[PDB]
């Protein structure tokens, strides 16, 4: 329940991470296989699941650009992210405790890209957003 | 669990590192921030009152570095972690009441000060046995809860 | 997300639940404190905190009746409860992972009192519900 | 845990009262329905297509049933759960990858179940003890989980 506040600092945060987007991308899954291993089964129809793969670089700038189309849809997310809660919840079939997993890998990448900028009123507006973007996934479940 | 001789050093390794009189601090301040409702648990540490206010408190900022000895056993005893902490276990339930989620959100807010930390050095893979270590502490820490 | 057939459950099953709510609410706060017994430093200013108690009465109808007004503000609910969300937010700032608890005791009670009719898909629907309100009452927490 | 004379004996006289072939399915149907992504975890089973094609799917009790055998050695042995479910959170750690979040979701609904059935004569204190015993099953079942 984002405030007009938190609508802000994500949009200029999120100007500034904007560019290294595909870095922060393919990093931040390649974590999240390789440190929270029960989520590789998802992943299985890929040759390669290990950090800096071509299948793990592709498939992280495809989740950032999704992250950053979000972005503008900020108003109405459960709206906005429709197609996609169809697509885990049916096609894919991903358990729901995983989208905590992937938002924590992913705040673990900024830190350690932008170290100065992820301060602790960065943090509270960008985890509020990643909680948000997890909830509209989640919403066509059940 | 089991630990292998190479986790066992990644772990000391990783934990050298670490200041803290650092470190603590950071952390501690940051869970009060991000996750305000921890706040109620800590009674007597004043003006909490602000990000400012809590950032800038030395009584936060000392119990940060309480925590981290706590840690630091942990390092140094690997192997009796759960005994360990038994005692710590039986305050956080049954004196103090501490919802036990609350030991997970801490133990993420920790790995983000240290990646922040340490950068580029703080690999997937280092990151990867720095998680097992978390959830077993974790685990010791809600170990008393019944 | 309450669907329009989650709202319908809903509705039907409150319709039968009414006439025995102070009960229902009673019961669910006595198991609360009982069987969880972190929950009980909240209420430290009560004489009684046993199952059946007089202020353990009075206050299980007075949620009871809160929830029962949610039922008519399905549509908007973290509007609906604003101001139900400061209180527990900043008044008594309780952990928001309490909220499941309670939530748990009433389908406890519920169960109890009606097996024949907490059916599954009566349990899918007033779980989704439940959920619904402890989401719009830890929205002004951070 | 300590497990008092008291406790033990309140346990064993709740699950005395249980019929496996009865609650068993109960149970694991209703997790089937009302949290619905636990599906995925049950491949073989047949037609889950519709509450009512879950309800009577056969392969569902006969889990139910396997389900609450492992639940009966708990009780006949409640000194030595971690010690007897060591292989069982090893099969669910690294053979099937089971979310942990969902034992947790499996205890909450057999509860249900077991008060739909006892109505009043399942009591806060008993509920009380069963809810001491259910986390101690639920922490057996996490416990290889690294
Ligand atoms: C906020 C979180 C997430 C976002 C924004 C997101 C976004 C996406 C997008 C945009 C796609 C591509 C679909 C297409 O081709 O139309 C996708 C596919 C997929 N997602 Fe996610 N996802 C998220 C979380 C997760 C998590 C946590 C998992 C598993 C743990 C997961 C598993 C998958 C899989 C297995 C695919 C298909 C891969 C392929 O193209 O071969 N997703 N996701
Ligand atoms: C990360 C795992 C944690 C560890 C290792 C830890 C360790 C400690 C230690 C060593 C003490 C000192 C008490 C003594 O020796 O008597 C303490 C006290 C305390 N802890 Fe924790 N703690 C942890 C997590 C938490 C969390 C997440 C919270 C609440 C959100 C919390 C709330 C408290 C409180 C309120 C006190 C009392 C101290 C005072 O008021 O002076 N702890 N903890
Ligand atoms: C959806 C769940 C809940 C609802 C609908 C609810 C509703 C209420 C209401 C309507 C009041 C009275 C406020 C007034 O008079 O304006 C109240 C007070 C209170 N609530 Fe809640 N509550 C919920 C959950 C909880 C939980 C989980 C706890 C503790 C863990 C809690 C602790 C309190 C306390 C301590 C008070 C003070 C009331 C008194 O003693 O007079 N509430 N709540
Ligand atoms: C109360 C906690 C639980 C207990 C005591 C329990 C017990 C068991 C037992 C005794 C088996 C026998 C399998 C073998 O011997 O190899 C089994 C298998 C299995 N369990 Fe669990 N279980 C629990 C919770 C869960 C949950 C919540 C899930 C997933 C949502 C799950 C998923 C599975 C699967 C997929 C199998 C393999 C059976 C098959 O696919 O044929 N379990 N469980």
């Amino acid at each position: 329940s984002l405030t007009a506040k938190d609508k802000s600092v994500v949009k200029a945060f999120w100007g500034k991470i904007s560019g290294k987007a595909d870095v922060v991308g393919a990093e931040a899954l390649g974590r999240m296989l390789t440190a929270y291993p029960q989520t590789k089964t998802y992943f299985s129809h890929w040759a390669d699941l290990s950090p800096g793969s071509g299948p793990v670089k592709k498939h992280g700038g495809i989740i950032m650009g999704a992250i950053g189309k979000a972005v503008g849809l900020m108003d109405d997310l459960v709206g906005g992210m429709s197609a996609l809660s169809d697509l885990h919840a049916f096609k894919l079939r991903v358990d729901p405790g995983n989208f905590k997993i992937l938002s924590h890998n992913i705040l673990v990448t900024l830190a350690i890209h932008f170290p100065s900028d992820f301060t602790p009123e960065v943090h509270i507006a960008v985890d509020k957003f990643l909680a948000a973007v997890s909830a509209a996934l989640a919403d066509k479940y059940r | 669990v089991e630990w292998t001789d190479a986790e066992k050093s990644t772990i000391s390794a990783v934990w050298g590192k670490v200041n803290i009189d650092e470190i603590g601090p950071l952390a501690l301040a940051r869970v009060l921030i991000v996750y305000p409702w921890t706040q109620r648990y800590f009674g007597s540490f004043g003006n909490v009152s602000t990000p400012a206010a809590i950032m800038g408190n030395p009584k936060v900022a000392a119990h940060g570095k309480v925590v981290c000895g706590a840690l630091d056993k942990a390092v140094k005893n690997m192997g009796n972690i759960l005994a360990t902490y038994k005692s710590l276990s039986e305050t956080h339930a049954n004196k103090l009441f501490v919802d036990p989620d609350n030991f997970r959100v801490l133990a993420d807010v920790l790995t983000i000060v240290i990646a922040a930390k340490f950068g580029a050095s703080f690999t997937p893979e280092i990151q990867a046995t720095w998680q097992k270590f978390m959830k077993v502490v974790v685990a010791a820490m809600g170990s008393r809860y019944f």
